[PDB]
């Protein structure tokens, strides 16, 4: 039967981008963050249920079954999940999108007899993924064809995976017209002049 | 007097302003080659100098005028009532001496035009100070790109 | 007198009055070999006055515009923007 | 930080009665709407440029637009296809403004 168990916290998210940044210059790094809709508390599944389900808590360890990562829009994860003895990590796609092999993320566990508190630290990179938003030429009368905002993307031993895009999460990005516009995008301003139209292109 | 004083001039991004081409009269200066653009918006890349700590910001003159409106024997576009314009210059507020920016690279700014037509364009452009200001020039302050090519 | 972004501006000045029959004068301080390509925006948007004059070799000019009150489109009230 | 590509602060020219001087926002229609592209210089060379800008914010009727209580809205908001801004303010009202012209 199901009986007593102390749990409070959890673990403690990172709102930077840390240990290789996509900079154009790598030797630079702007403020990254990640988007702080976290509702809070990488959740906390407990891998000694039976022992929790008994005595109240001690020291207590977790199938690190999740890590909260909400933003704008979805959510993303990277999680050591102790039922399947591997580092899962998936993203706002939903997917599983690596499965690294053993302990190669440490465990999260509890830091006393009597707590409900956990640990967390995480390093990322971005690899980006771009999708068009047009933009009128009833403004400047340059039309803009603007890329996604980059693409968030973990790192775990120097090793790239993307979370998805990077204008659901990394702040502060900037709308002009709800078009998403940050880092590692594009966009093609159709220049539409009494001389005609060109089309010239600006990376961002 | 010379602590602050600070001669100012205009020249191309094609030639520096860090130099400019003995081209230039004292009473004129049109620049015989072009503007290359970046055709986002037409943007008269350039560059101005400053020399000396400036305690006031000045200002980049501006105005977009048709080719078939040219005055070519005495350096003077002869109308298109089209976009005018201009760009703020700051090297920094300094409260006397110490503190000076020697290179301004100046991209200068049109862009609200979007009702009334582009073509084949000249633009007259000068080193302008503001409002009767502190003594510029040691020249040319006065730079008439022949080749300038509008986009709105 | 107000020297409007390093060229003197002797005339016009911002706020001139004119009467029938009463001229529009044009005196600035350029630097050499410049026109003035010179517009009275009427207070319907039109320039019902365009007209380039040159300045001379010095810096000076003492030139007449336009005469206001003596040409069609300048014989009834109203506000215009030289 | 360096920005060196184009933004714009966008002027959107309002009365103080036409702008709830408190909140912040507007209650009307632009009674003016023009952009003025700020290439802004870069941090990359301080020496080449500062990235303190003044910005002579440019608009085509508000020295053709009578004297009397403005307010105007200026946005930073990226010509698009340049970097981000504003890390907050991303806008400067002024909420007692008043033009002469």
């Amino acid at each position: 039967s199901t009986l007593s168990l102390v749990a409070k916290g959890a673990g403690v998210v990172e709102f930077l981008l840390t240990a290789y940044p996509y900079t154009g210059n790598i030797t630079f790094a702007p403020p990254w963050f990640i988007a702080e809709n976290v509702v809070k508390q990488p959740f906390m599944t407990y891998s000694d249920l039976q022992f929790a389900k008994t005595n109240p808590s001690a020291i207590l360890s977790l199938s690190t079954v999740n890590i909260t990562v909400v933003g704008l829009g979805g959510k993303a994860s990277v999680y050591y999940n102790s039922t399947s003895g591997q580092t899962v990590i998936t993203n706002i796609y939903g997917q599983t999108v690596a499965t690294l092999s053993g302990n190669v993320l440490p465990t999260l566990t509890e830091l006393a007899a009597g707590n409900g508190t956990f640990t967390g630290s995480l390093q990322f990179t971005i690899v980006p993924n771009n999708t068009v938003v047009q933009i009128p030429s009833s403004l400047t009368k340059t039309s803009f064809a603007v890329y996604t905002n980059g693409s968030l993307a973990i790192v775990l031993n120097g090793k790239a995976y993307s979370l998805g895009p990077a204008g659901l999460f990394l702040l502060p990005f900037v709308t002009y017209t709800g078009s998403a516009i940050g880092a590692n995008a594009t966009a093609i301003i159709t220049v539409s002049d009494g001389v005609g139209t060109s089309t010239t292109q600006v990376p961002i | 007097t010379a602590e602050n004083f600070t001669p100012i001039r205009l020249a191309p991004f094609q030639v520096p302003a860090q130099v400019p081409l003995p081209n230039a009269p004292k009473l004129k200066y049109e620049y015989n080659g072009s503007i290359v653009i970046t055709p986002q918006q037409q943007v008269l890349k350039i560059y101005v100098t400053s020399i000396l700590p400036y305690p006031q910001e000045f200002q980049i003159q501006a105005f977009v005028y048709e080719a078939s409106q040219f005055n070519v024997h005495t350096g003077s576009p002869t109308a298109a009532p089209v976009y005018f314009s201009y760009s703020a210059v700051r090297a920094y507020p300094a409260l006397g001496i110490g503190t000076s920016v020697p290179n301004l690279l100046v991209y200068v700014q049109l862009q609200g035009i979007s009702n009334l037509p582009a073509g084949k364009y000249v633009i007259v452009l000068s080193a302008v100070p503001f409002a009767g200001g502190p003594v510029l020039s040691e020249y040319p302050a006065q730079l008439i790109f022949t080749n300038v090519t509008l986009t709105q | 007198a107000v020297t409007i972004n390093g060229i003197t501006f002797y005339s016009p000045v911002p706020n001139q009055t004119y009467k029938y029959g009463q001229q529009l004068v044009l005196s600035i301080q350029s630097q050499p070999n410049a026109l003035v390509t010179l517009y009275v925006y009427d207070p319907k948007g039109n320039v019902v006055y365009n007209n380039v004059y040159q300045t001379n070799s010095s810096g000076g000019l003492t030139a007449t515009i336009a005469t206001f009150g003596s040409t069609p489109g300048f014989t009834t009230v109203g506000t215009y923007t030289v």
